[PDB]
């Protein structure tokens, strides 16, 4: 069953970008 | 108030409050919608009360 | 006579305030491309090169992703097995189904005669047809008359009654300036998808490797 | 279309027209008269 | 005036049909006849009658200058009335040449 | 002729070939007129090769034939006698011409101005689409009956397979 | 162009399509240029597929090569090669050789008629020039395509 | 057309009693007459290591084909009336050969300076053709006529 739809890679790749999306919109403006 | 980079990003999704189309709108395109949901409703619920016995579905636990 | 009068009497009224009175209308995203997430990123500062070499960069990012999104799409439908009926080349007894969906595959099995008529129609259409006008925008390339959909500011779109409404380029999934970023974001995202797909195939001969 | 299938089809049609459509104009009807 | 009008070119068209019709029933056996008119195939009638039809509402290839000779306008008016006597003769012998088909 | 009716909105004035800027009003008329009438006719022949798939007139079309021995189609032509062809043509010819049994003026509604000319563009539009789908209904049928499975498409009526 | 030669009475600037509709005069010309020469070799197409019938030219036989459009074939295509730059000879540059020099006479009011013989015949071998291609080439492929005589004229 | 080399080089007379007028006339066809000869040497060159890959003619594979001289009766001759005429319309009319992309702005020092070469690459590649269809020629009708049984010397 592991490694089935791509396995691990798409849960990483999905909570890096989540998780740099947020440290990116975490500062302020101006 | 204060302004974040995500607030700046959303801030025209929440820019139109109080706008409304005048009169009546689209009201008789929602009663239409309305009036199909409710017939469409009635059918699920008579195919699932067997009131209506269509051509070859047959209510009852099915195989694969 | 004039076919466009039931137009004006189809057309919705002018949003207003529940109140009553006209609808007050009250940002550093203006040009096609800048978007929320980043704006305006630069690091290679190209804006400051030169106006020309600007508009240069804009009309190469969007031949590219335009290139790139057929690439991306072209080679998921082929890996998937969907292949057009008949022969590729009856000369050279070329079926569709033979050649392999693989980018690769698909590059070498394709003769050489027929990536030929590809290319060459490609030139065609560089080099005459759909040339860039330097007063029109970058990437408007299609010339009046040719049947392409466009979608200018106040263009109709119809309800179920009936009822007309205008679109301005500025609403949401229907606007110019909606569409126009979402071919140029969608571009940029089949960009890193076909490359991506080229060095996966080049290491396991999956262009999409951990799927499948 | 079975018998069922028909006799659903009929009541709706007959509910329209037996009971909305005739309350309706005559809502109408006193409505404009009134 | 205007009814007039169609009935004078309706006459006329009548009678000039008829011309053809008993010339075209001697040069066949000198199937034939009404009774012909089945065996060929309607797909045959559909581009025959519209074809015909061409040159009798817009004039196709029948409405050459060869054939309007100036002649002189004495001239034409004594064959003007020639035209329907031979017009009115030509049809009534069409009626016999259709009554000559057995039919009550 | 920018500016009359059939201008709609995915092309606007549709003339790629040029065959109205050099003409007169008359040619225009005539083209507007024949425009709708064909129109017309393909509007009815599309619904004249459905209808008979589900209903056929009882009785005798001929003495010899009957209706339902009739293939539905372009073999139609053939299976039907050849003069009850040629008068079915000058009935239809004589409601061209005149207006004979078709000139009433219940059919002639009184619209609005607007309202009128608005389904006059919808009288061209569903007859411009009709002969469109009056070509593929022709193309499939003629080349089945020359050879049966041509297409592959074994029906007459092939996008309605709930007819069969 | 109404007031130009080749409008005669049985048409009379035919123009359909509208190809001659906001042309210049040099187009025109060119046009003109055009359709005198396609008939001119298509005059000269329907009478050279009859004279090789009666009549044979004396390394490759000049009596064993079919008329039809097998000709192309039998003949070696460097064969083909000087023949036809030698009708280019006489195209681009007009030096003639065929007719030498060739000096026409010019009749004031036969010069129009005549001009206007000239396209009109050319025409219509134009036209004659598609069925005499059209019976050739389809019986190479399949020989009986109801007809077997390469001349439907059949004193040959 | 005057290189450093040597001078106004005429030798037998062709540019005295000749006019100026359609002396043009001779450098299109000496600058078209080297663009030929530019392409054939190359077009000698490549179809040994690579040919295409179906067949130019019915039962005529581009495989089993001499590159030589007879190459021309390989081919049939109405598939090599489809290859003039198709060239012609080029040559005349311009069809495929009047692009702008193909004409770069150069400012004039090196512009005519661009076309002094452009013949002269040509003018060698007339004599460099001359002698590879001399050599195919010589080659075609009788085999052994040099000691080198090579389309390419090189
Ligand atoms: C220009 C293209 C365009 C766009 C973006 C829309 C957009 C919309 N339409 Mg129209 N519509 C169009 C052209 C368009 N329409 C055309 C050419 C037709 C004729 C087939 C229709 C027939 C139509 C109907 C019948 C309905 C819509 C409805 C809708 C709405 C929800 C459906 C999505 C949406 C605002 C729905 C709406 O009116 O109710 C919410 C609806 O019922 N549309
Ligand atoms: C024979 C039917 C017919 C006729 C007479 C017309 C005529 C007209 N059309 Mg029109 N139309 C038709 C059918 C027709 N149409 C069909 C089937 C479509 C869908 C593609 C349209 C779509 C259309 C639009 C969207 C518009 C028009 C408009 C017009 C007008 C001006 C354009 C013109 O110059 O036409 C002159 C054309 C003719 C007189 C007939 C030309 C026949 C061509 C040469 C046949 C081509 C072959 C064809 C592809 C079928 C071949 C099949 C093959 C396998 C045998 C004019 C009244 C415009 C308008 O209404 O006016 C403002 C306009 O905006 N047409
Ligand atoms: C005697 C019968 C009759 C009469 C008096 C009229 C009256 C008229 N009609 Mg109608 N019409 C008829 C029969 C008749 N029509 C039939 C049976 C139909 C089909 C149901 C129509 C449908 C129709 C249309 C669609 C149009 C007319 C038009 C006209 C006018 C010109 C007709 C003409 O001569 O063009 C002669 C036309 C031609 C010779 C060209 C058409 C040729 C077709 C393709 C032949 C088809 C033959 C057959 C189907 C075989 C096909 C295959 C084969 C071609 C290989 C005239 C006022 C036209 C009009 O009013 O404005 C221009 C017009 O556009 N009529
Ligand atoms: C093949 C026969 C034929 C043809 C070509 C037409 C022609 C037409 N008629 Mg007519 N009709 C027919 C049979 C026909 N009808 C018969 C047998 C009757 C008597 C029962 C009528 C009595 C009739 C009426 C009362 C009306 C038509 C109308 C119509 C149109 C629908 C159409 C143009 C209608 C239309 O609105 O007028 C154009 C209309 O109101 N027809
Ligand atoms: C190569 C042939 C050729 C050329 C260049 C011309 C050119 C000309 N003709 Mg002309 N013609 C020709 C052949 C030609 N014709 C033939 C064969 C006929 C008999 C039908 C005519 C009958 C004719 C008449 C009655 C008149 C002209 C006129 C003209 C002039 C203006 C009209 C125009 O715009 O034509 C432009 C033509 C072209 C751009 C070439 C046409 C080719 C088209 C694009 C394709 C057609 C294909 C065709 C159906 C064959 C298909 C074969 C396939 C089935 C295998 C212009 C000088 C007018 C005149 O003489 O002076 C004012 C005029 O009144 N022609
Ligand atoms: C459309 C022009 C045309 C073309 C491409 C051909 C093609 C051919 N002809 Mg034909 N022919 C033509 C018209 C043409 N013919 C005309 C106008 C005449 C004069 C009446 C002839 C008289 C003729 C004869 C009697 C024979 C050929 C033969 C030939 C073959 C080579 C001999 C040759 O050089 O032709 C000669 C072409 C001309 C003399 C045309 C010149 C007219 C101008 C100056 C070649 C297949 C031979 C053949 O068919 O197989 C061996 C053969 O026996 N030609
Ligand atoms: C296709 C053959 C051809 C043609 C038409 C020309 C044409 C021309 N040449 Mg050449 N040339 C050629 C082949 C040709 N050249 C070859 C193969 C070489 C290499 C040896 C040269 C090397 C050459 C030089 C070094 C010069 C010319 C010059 C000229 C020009 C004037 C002299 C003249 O009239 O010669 C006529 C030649 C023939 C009629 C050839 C007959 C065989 C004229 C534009 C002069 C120049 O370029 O401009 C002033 C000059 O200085 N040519
Ligand atoms: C096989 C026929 C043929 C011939 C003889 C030519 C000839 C030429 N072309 Mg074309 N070319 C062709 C086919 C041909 N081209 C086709 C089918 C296309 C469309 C894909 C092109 C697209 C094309 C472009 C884009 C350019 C040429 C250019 C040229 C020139 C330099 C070629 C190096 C030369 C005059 C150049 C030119 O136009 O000016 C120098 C150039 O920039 N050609
Ligand atoms: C959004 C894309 C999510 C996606 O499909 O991920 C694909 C991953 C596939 O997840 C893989 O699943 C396998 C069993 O099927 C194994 O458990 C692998 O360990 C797990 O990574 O699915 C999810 O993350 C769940 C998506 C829920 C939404
Ligand atoms: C039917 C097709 C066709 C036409 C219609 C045509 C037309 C012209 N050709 Mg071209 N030609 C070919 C075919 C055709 N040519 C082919 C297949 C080749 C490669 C073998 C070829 C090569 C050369 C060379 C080397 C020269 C040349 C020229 C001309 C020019 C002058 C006519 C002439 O002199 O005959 C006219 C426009 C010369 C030039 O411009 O000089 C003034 C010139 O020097 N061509």
């Amino acid at each position: 069953n592991a490694g089935d739809f791509g396995g691990y890679t798409i849960p990483i790749i999905g909570l890096g970008l989540i998780g740099a999306t947020i440290a990116l919109l975490a500062g302020p403006v101006d | 108030a204060l302004r974040t980079r995500l607030g700046e990003i959303l801030r025209p999704l929440n820019a139109e409050y109080g706008k409304v189309a005048p009169g009546w709108g689209t009201t008789s395109v929602m009663g239409v919608f309305m009036a199909l949901f409710l017939v469409f409703l009635v059918i699920i619920l008579q195919i699932y009360n067997s009131s209506i016995i269509l051509e070859n579905v047959d209510v009852d636990w099915v195989t694969v | 006579a004039k076919g466009r009068g039931w137009l004006q009497k189809a057309r919705i009224a002018d949003e207003i305030d529940v109140t009553g009175s006209q609808y007050v209308n009250v940002p550093q995203y203006d040009e096609i491309g800048v978007l929320p997430p980043l704006g305006r990123w630069d690091p290679l500062n190209i804006k400051g090169q030169g106006e020309a070499r600007y508009r240069r960069f804009v009309e190469m990012e969007i031949k590219h992703g335009r290139m790139a999104m057929a690439a991306v799409l072209g080679v998921l439908t082929t890996y998937s097995g969907i292949r057009f009926p008949g022969y590729l080349s009856k000369t050279l007894d070329l079926k569709f189904e033979d050649v392999p969906g693989t980018m690769i595959g698909s590059w070498a099995t394709v003769p050489v005669t027929g990536w030929i008529q590809i290319v060459l129609f490609v030139v065609l259409l560089e080099a005459s047809w759909w040339k860039q006008d330097p007063a029109k925008a970058p990437g408007d390339v299609v010339p009046e008359g040719v049947w392409w959909a466009r979608y200018p500011d106040g263009y109709s779109i119809f309800l179920g009654d009936g009822s007309v409404k205008t679109v301005a380029e500025d609403e949401l999934f229907l606007g110019k300036t909606w569409k126009l970023n979402a071919e140029r974001n969608n571009g940029r995202a089949a960009m890193m998808g076909i490359t991506g797909m080229y060095v996966h195939e080049l290491l396991t001969g999956n262009p999409v490797y951990p799927l499948g | 279309m079975t018998p069922s299938l028909s006799a659903f089809l009929s009541s709706v049609i007959l509910a329209v027209v037996i009971i909305v459509i005739p309350i309706g104009a005559a809502l109408v009807f006193v409505s404009t008269s009134d | 005036e205007e009814t007039f009008a169609q009935y004078r070119t309706a006459e006329l068209k009548h009678g000039r049909v008829a011309q053809l019709c008993v010339i075209g029933y001697i040069v066949p056996e000198i199937p034939n006849g009404v009774a012909a008119i089945n065996a060929i195939p309607a797909l045959g009638w559909f581009q025959m009658v519209f074809l015909i039809g061409a040159v009798d509402y817009w004039g196709f290839l029948g409405d050459f200058e060869a054939g309007k000779p100036d002649l002189a306008p004495e001239e034409l008016e004594k064959r003007k009335l020639q035209e329907l006597q031979h017009g009115r003769l030509a049809m009534l012998a069409v009626l016999e040449l259709l009554r000559h088909d057995s039919q009550n | 002729y920018e500016n009359e009716l059939g201008v709609i909105e995915p092309t606007g004035f549709f003339d790629p070939l040029g065959l109205s800027a050099n003409i007169d009003e008359e040619t225009f008329a005539q083209y507007r007129t024949a425009e709708l009438k064909h129109g017309r006719v393909a509007q009815l022949c599309v619904i004249g090769y459905v209808v008979p798939e589900i209903y056929r007139f009882p009785g005798e079309i001929a003495p010899g034939v009957a209706f339902a021995d009739i293939p539905n189609g372009v073999a139609a032509i053939n299976a039907i006698p050849s003069l009850g062809w040629l008068q079915m043509i000058f009935f239809i010819g004589a409601v061209d011409y005149w207006g004979v049994l078709g000139d009433f003026d219940i059919g002639k509604p009184k619209l609005d101005p607007d309202e009128l000319e608005k389904r006059q563009v919808q009288e061209l539009q569903h007859g411009r689409l009709a002969m469109i789908a009056t070509l593929e209904l022709l193309r499939h049928d003629s080349q089945n009956l020359v050879t049966p499975g041509f297409d592959g498409l074994d029906t007459l009526i092939t996008g309605l397979p709930f007819l069969y």
